RNA sequence: GGCCCCCGGCGCGCCGGGCCCGGGUCUUCCCGGAGUCGGGUUGCUUGGGAAUGCAGCCCAAAGCGGGUGGUAAACUCCAUCU
RNA sequence: CGCGACCUCAGAUCAGACGUGGCGACCCGCUGAAUUUAAGCAUAUUAGUCAGCGGAGGAGAAGAAACUAACCAGGAUUCCCUCAGUAACGGCGAGUGAACAGGGAAGAGCCCAGCGCCGAAUCCCCGCCCCGCGGCGGGGCGCGGGACAUGUGGCGUACGGAAG
């Protein structure tokens, strides 16, 4: 008899919805090591001549990691939380559905921590969280 | 802030969710060998609380020890002597089972250094512990201050000298009136001081 | 004089002016914070109650409070710890009573 | 066997004492080694005091010794705070600190801040770069006035307030010292039971009329 | 006392690069280690005596909480540590 | 109905490292008697000692209070003097037996996890170039691999801390 706190992770998103969710999530992947180097060098070149600081509107990005996502949920800063269904030490995320529901942030459970890892250029990710999003994707995020 | 939730979760070992997880895991550990390397800490919050860091050089070994007391290993229960020493059963080992599991991990992996250990489950016949080991010659360990101490020669086989947290608990160390047995560093240190006749040059 | 400092009596002791100050921060240990209370309430509704805590609630439901305290003290171990645990178990019973009232 | 009158003696020599006997033939050598280390340490910290940091004024705990005052482990943070010294700078300029010591009274507090202010006035501070004196001291008061200090810094000394002879007043003559001590002991002994008896009598009083 | 040879750590000017703001006041926030403590029992140990410490088994925490305050226990105040 | 990702495992005379065994006076963790004394002897004593097993270093262990106290309070550890053959334990017999305060030797303090903030800021490996060799480091480069969000680094730890 599996307790509901552990059984809830068997209810994952359907293949159709998980496809729209990951297709949207592909637009907000964290920048890789290579394109961070390219961005940082461009800032050094631009700072040298001649704009200066130039924050240039740090773009929205997908926040990843159970500790990062938990704080965002506790601060009501996350707009959407995606939880992998197969976290092998299943204590890292058992509180997250209840915590997300308590704080009012919508949450879904998706198939595969490996798919979340490819979103963040890593092997595995427990959870990813959607913070503020670009205007052209506000309609898409609302439907999800 | 997820580590806070996992900590409070593991303080509820008799809940339905934790009872299920502990039973299933204890079954799985029962199917493996007595000494077995774990790919990752089962309790990442408890591991890092005890000194573990997710970097190269830190390894985890799951150890299974047999529960119960220490039967006196004499043939046919004959302890030839006075009746005060006739005891064979109901005898207890001075060191805890956690200290024994640490010693078994350290003896097998003699090239590593035992850091700490924690409880991951128990049966009626077995207790399961996960021991944090450190490779003292990995460059990640060796090039880092605040970790270079484990690389010193004096810190080899801490678990066999009672220097880890589990092994320290049986030595009777502490401050104040409850721990007068070990003033001087140990029981032997206190006993030698209290049983040595100081014969000064001028008496 | 009429009265002198004494080594004995209700007001014994050498007389010094007491230095009032803020207590040390270690004395703050054990206080419940807003966030830690929130976390513990989260885990409680995720987990539930231990089987002995549920049994003690059945005793409190039928108002066998002395028997409930005997049971809790036998489980937890001490009278002080049992009294605190019984108050909390009584509080959750009262909380779910008024929740079901509305 | 006992023989006539004598003291009943209990030697503790039943436990193979001859394996653990500490002779002291290295005592003169130990004193030489300790003296050499003291002299080497003094040379190493060349103008700094040989004994080490200044220690606070500290009263001895129990009722046997509370009339005496000695040197403590270090100055409390409350003392340093009101003396205006940073708790991390103090150890650099030769001030021992004790973060775990509290100040129950104000007299011991103010006694130790005058000790810190006196030490701070008597301190000669050398600049980090001798060619660049930033804020330490003038060269005049450190060219020749700098000298390694022998013995404890400002050694802690018991002081007695001498009272001049005075005419005994009649109030002092009529004071009953033994009677006051006997009554004070009785009052402390019966204080709890007197309150309970008054409490019980108050309970009977508030319902005596019905 | 002399001469010879070798090795090691002390200041100055320069060298190659790192090296990043400190204090006081006020305001707003944040604060802790769990099969662990503790309890029962058993065995050993201690000067520790209605049980000093250690361990096995069973129970099994809290957060104005917990531990200690050398006689077991209830209530109460205080002290001290964390 | 095969191809990928991850997880959990396996093999290799894979690349590079590490452990084993000796000594063991001193030190640390266990295990642990009986002779002996009690004019017998069983608890006790011998003794947490001999023997036995393991593990170190030039010292080790301990160590910065879940301390002592009850004072007008002291303030990590270790060692010496004293407390003291005392409080206490004990067929309360034989016997055993500390600690606090005090005076000295020495004196030194700190770090994480957690809570948080910072675009993982972090680390290992491999090739290339330069400065060096003497214990193999410094600097730069690689749309070079890997670790790592199941949490690296910086700030920060109960003496409070952070941000304005
Ligand atoms: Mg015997
Ligand atoms: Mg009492
Ligand atoms: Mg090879
Ligand atoms: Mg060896
Ligand atoms: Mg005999
Ligand atoms: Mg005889
Ligand atoms: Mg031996
Ligand atoms: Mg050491
Ligand atoms: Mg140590
Ligand atoms: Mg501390
Ligand atoms: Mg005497
Ligand atoms: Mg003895
Ligand atoms: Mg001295
Ligand atoms: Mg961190």
């Amino acid at each position: 008899k599996v307790p509901p706190a552990i059984n809830q992770f068997t209810q994952a998103l359907d293949r159709q919805t998980a496809t729209q969710l990951l297709k949207l999530a592909h637009k907000y992947r964290p920048e890789t090591k290579q394109e961070k180097k390219q961005r940082l060098l461009a800032r050094a070149e631009k700072k040298a001549a001649g704009k200066g600081d130039v924050p240039t509107k740090r773009p929205p990005v997908l926040r990843a990691g159970v500790n990062t996502v938990t704080t965002l949920v506790e601060n009501k800063k996350a707009q959407l939380v995606v939880i992998a269904h197969d976290v092998d030490p299943i204590e890292l995320v058992v509180f997250l559905p209840a915590l997300c529901r308590k704080m009012g942030v919508p949450y879904c459970i998706i198939k595969g921590k490996a798919r979340l890892g490819r979103l963040v250029h890593r092997k595995t990710c427990t959870t990813v969280a959607f913070t503020q999003v670009n205007s052209e994707d506000k309609g898409a995020l609302a439907k999800l | 802030g997820a580590y806070k939730y996992i900590q409070e979760l593991w303080r509820k070992k008799q809940s339905d969710v934790m009872r299920f997880l502990l039973r299933v895991r204890c079954w799985q550990y029962r199917q493996l060998s007595a000494l077995h390397r774990a790919p990752r800490p089962t309790r990442p919050d408890k591991a890092r609380r005890l000194g573990y860091k997710a970097k190269q050089g830190y390894v985890i070994y799951r150890i299974r020890v047999r529960r119960g007391g220490r039967k006196r290993p004499v043939p046919k229960g004959a302890t030839y002597g006075k009746p005060v020493h006739h005891g064979v059963n109901q005898l207890k080992f001075a060191r805890s089972l956690q200290s024994v599991a640490e010693e078994r991990a350290g003896r097998h992996c003699g090239a590593l250094r035992v850091l700490n250990s924690y409880w991951v489950g128990e049966d009626s016949t077995y207790k399961f512990f996960e021991v944090i080991l450190i490779d003292p010659f990995h460059k990640a360990i060796r090039r880092n201050p605040d970790t270079q101490w484990i690389t010193k020669p004096v810190h080899k086989h801490r678990e066999m000298r009672g220097l880890t947290s589990a092994g320290r608990k049986s030595r009777g160390l502490g401050k104040g009136h409850k721990f007068h047995h070990t003033i001087g560093g140990s029981r032997r240190a206190a006993w030698r001081r209290r049983n040595t006749l100081q014969l000064h040059r001028y008496r | 004089a009429l009265r002198y400092p004494m080594a004995v009596g209700l007001n014994k002791g050498h007389k010094v002016t007491k230095n009032v100050s803020k207590p040390r921060h270690s004395r703050r240990r054990g206080r419940l914070t807003k966030h830690t209370k929130f976390v513990r309430d989260m885990i409680r509704e995720v987990c539930g109650f231990a089987p002995y805590e549920r049994r003690a609630m059945e005793l409190l439901k039928v108002s066998k409070d002395k028997r409930a305290l005997k049971f809790i003290k036998k489980r937890v171990g001490t009278h002080i710890r049992a009294k605190r645990k019984r108050e909390e178990l009584s509080n959750v019973l009262a909380a779910m009573r008024k929740a079901a009232a509305k | 066997a006992p023989s006539r009158n004598g003291m009943v003696l209990k030697p503790h020599f039943h436990k193979d004492w001859q394996r653990r006997v500490a002779t002291w033939f290295n005592q003169p050598a130990r004193k030489i080694r300790r003296r050499k280390a003291r002299q080497a340490k003094a040379r190493r910290i060349a103008p700094r005091p040989a004994s080490g940091p200044i220690r606070p004024i500290v009263r001895c705990p129990t009722v046997r010794y509370h009339t005496k005052v000695r040197a403590g482990r270090g100055f409390s943070l409350e003392e340093l705070r009101v003396a205006g010294i940073h708790k991390k700078v103090a150890r650099t300029i030769g001030i021992s600190v004790d973060p775990r010591r509290r100040n129950k009274s104000t007299e011991s507090l103010q006694a130790n801040v005058q000790r810190l202010k006196e030490y701070r006035s008597k301190l000669i501070l050398f600049p980090r770069k001798p060619s660049a004196p930033k804020k330490g001291d003038s060269s005049a008061e450190e060219l020749k006035l700098a000298t390694q200090l022998t013995g404890p810094v400002m050694p802690v000394r018991n002081v007695y307030k001498k009272e001049k002879a005075r005419v005994i007043t009649e109030e002092e003559k009529n004071f009953k010292a033994f009677a006051s001590l006997r009554m004070a002991r009785a009052n402390a002994r019966l204080f709890g039971i007197r309150a309970k008896r008054a409490k019980e009598a108050a309970e009977q009083d508030v319902e005596k009329k019905k």
